[PDB]
């Protein structure tokens, strides 16, 4: 029976770990790519916008899509609500970056004290990334934002426009963050038997 | 508390806490190439290839 | 361009259920003593 919860608990831990680097990646596509609001039929001009970048069309029948903003540059964002939402995902990213190199630390630390490191660095996340989610959604009373979606646009008021897979694959992140610091708390809390 | 662990038995650890920092340049051998190369990863990936 | 998102949000809410079913898979296995 022990070398069953032994392979039991080292396949666990190599698909959290397997898993962690996919959130890792979750987590820098939805940072990265600008796809969290879009345009629908009825908004008055074309375009997107993630957390700091957007794109907007000039609107002569084609697309001419005039692209600005990056977080590199604070003031290229829309708004306030724009900029914490960023830095809130961009610690998000770092916090599970820093699990994945402390994934070396199981060679030398011991396994408990690894497991929980990441498991309250990857709940740390999962916060951050909470509240970058509803921050966000503050700066559409930005005048730019108002201007590509419409006048019915506001604060935690989508209008016009619609949510696109970047803002989805964001919650789909919180949860599966989530998840993983409980797998990680408990795989900790386990591996002493 | 089902397994008798509540908010500092299960979740924080608060043992002990450092003690083995004798040992921590050890540690740096591993960490300090993992996040650079983590770092390079998405550094260039980012500007190359996503946006 | 049809200025429509519906597979891409099905693909991606897809891809996010597929993942999350497998870190259930994960909790069915740990929490199974
Ligand atoms: C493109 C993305 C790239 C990201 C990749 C970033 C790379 C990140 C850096 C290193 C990863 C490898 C670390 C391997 C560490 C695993 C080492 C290991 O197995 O340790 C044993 C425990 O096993 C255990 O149950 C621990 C099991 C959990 C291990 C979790 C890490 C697995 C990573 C495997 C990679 C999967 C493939 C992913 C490629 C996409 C016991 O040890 P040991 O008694 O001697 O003393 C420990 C102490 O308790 C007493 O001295
Ligand atoms: C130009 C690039 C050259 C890179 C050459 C790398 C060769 C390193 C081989 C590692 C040899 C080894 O395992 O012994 C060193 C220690 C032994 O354990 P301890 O003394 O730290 O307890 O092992 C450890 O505990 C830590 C080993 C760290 C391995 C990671 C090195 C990363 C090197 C890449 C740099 C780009
Ligand atoms: C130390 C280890 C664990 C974590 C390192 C975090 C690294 C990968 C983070 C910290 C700051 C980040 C950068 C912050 C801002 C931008 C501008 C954006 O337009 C593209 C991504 C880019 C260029 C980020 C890439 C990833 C980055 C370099
Ligand atoms: C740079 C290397 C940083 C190492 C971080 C500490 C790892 C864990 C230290 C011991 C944890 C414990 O109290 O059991
Ligand atoms: C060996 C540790 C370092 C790990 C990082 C390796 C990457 C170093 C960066 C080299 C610059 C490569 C430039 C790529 C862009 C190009 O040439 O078109
Ligand atoms: C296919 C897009 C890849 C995006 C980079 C993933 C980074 C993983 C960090 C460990
Ligand atoms: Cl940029």
């Amino acid at each position: 029976y022990h070398e069953h919860y032994m392979r039991n608990s080292r396949a666990i831990g190599v698909l959290w770990a397997i898993f962690t680097i996919c959130f890792a990646i979750i987590n820098v596509v939805v940072f990265i790519q600008p796809y969290w609001v879009g345009d629908s039929v009825s908004t008055p001009k074309p375009g997107y916008f993630g957390l700091f970048h957007y794109c907007v069309g000039s609107g002569l029948a084609g697309r001419e899509l005039t692209c600005r903003g990056s977080f590199t540059d604070f003031s290229t964002i829309p708004s306030s609500a724009f900029k914490a939402a960023a830095f809130f995902v961009l610690l998000s990213m770092v916090l599970i970056l820093g699990c994945i190199t402390c994934f070396s630390l199981f060679f030398f630390c011991n396994t408990a004290t690894v497991y929980k490191i990441c498991a309250w660095m990857q709940l740390l996340a999962a916060l951050c990334l909470v509240l970058g989610c509803m921050i966000f959604p503050d700066g559409w009373d930005a005048e730019t934002i108002r201007d590509m979606c419409g006048a019915k646009t506001g604060k935690y008021s989508l209008g016009d426009c619609s949510v696109r897979w970047a803002y989805i694959l964001a919650i789909i992140g919180i949860l599966n963050a989530l998840i993983l610091s409980f797998l990680a708390f408990v795989l900790g809390n386990r591996q002493t038997d | 508390c089902l397994d008798g662990k509540d908010c500092a038995s299960f979740f924080c650890c608060f043992e002990d806490c450092h003690i083995r920092i004798a040992k921590m340049d050890s540690y740096a051998r591993i960490f300090f190439p993992t996040a650079f190369c983590l770092f390079n990863l998405v550094y260039w990936v980012s500007y190359l290839y996503l946006g | 361009d049809s200025r429509d998102y519906s597979t891409e949000l099905s693909v991606t809410v897809a891809v996010g259920a597929s993942l999350l079913f497998l870190n259930i898979l994960a909790f069915a296995a740990l929490y199974y003593k």
